[PDB]
This record gives C-alpha cells, structure tokens and sequence, in this order.
C-alpha cells in the first residue's frame, strides 16, 4: 500500500 | 501543541511515541526539487543525499524525557534551515529526512 515516497510525504510534509 | 496535534493526526503516534520528527512547511514541489540540488553524503555514509541551496521553514518535534506511551509529549522548535534528504526511484524523489543544517 504505502510506498517510501508516500510515507515521507505523510510524515514530513506540511505545506 | 502543534507537534502533539500533527504527529497524532498524521498517524505517527497513534500506536507508539516517535522520538523525533521534522515537518517541512514548504510546498511538495519545492521539497522534491532538492533531489537535483547539492549532492552530499548522508550521515550513514550513503551518497544519495541532497542538501537544499536555501533554508526552509521547518518544525522540529522532539519527545521530552517525561514522555511515555500512551501519553507522548513533544517539544516544538520552529526554525529555518537547509534540509538534507535522501532520494530514490524514478522520478528521483525524497524517501527519508536525513538532517537540517
């Protein structure tokens, strides 16, 4: 389901 | 608290307390662009890491010494620093947060 890039986004992105 | 709120909502501390985690308040497009900027070695020795040319708004979330599941506690430190991310795939996109200088 969750890929590494997707995981990075969920964990570190807050535009 | 921004860190307690954000970590929770992002499913980060729903089943445990993550000791530390940084949040980047720049657009995703701008953070993805770092994968073609300054090539540097990750702290582990790997070299698929990239440092951003300019500083970025980020918030460091660190558990306090008192924090213990289910009651995680975080200290919120907002700052502006260069970010260092590890990149992989096609396209070359960030997959890990290495550090912030």
């Amino acid at each position: 389901k969750e890929t590494a890039a997707a995981k990075f986004e969920r964990q570190h992105m807050d535009s | 608290n921004y860190c307690n709120q954000m970590m929770k909502s992002r499913n980060l501390t729903k089943d445990r307390c993550k000791p530390v985690n940084t949040f980047v308040h720049e657009s995703l497009a701008d953070v993805q662009a770092v994968c073609s900027q300054k090539n540097v070695a990750c702290k582990n020795g790997q070299t698929n890491c990239y440092q951003s040319y300019s500083t970025m708004s980020i918030t460091d979330c660190r558990e306090t010494g008192s924090s213990k599941y289910p009651n995680c506690a975080y200290k919120t430190t907002q700052a502006n620093k260069h970010i260092i991310v590890a990149c992989e795939g096609n396209p070359y996109v960030p997959v890990h947060f290495d550090a912030s200088v």
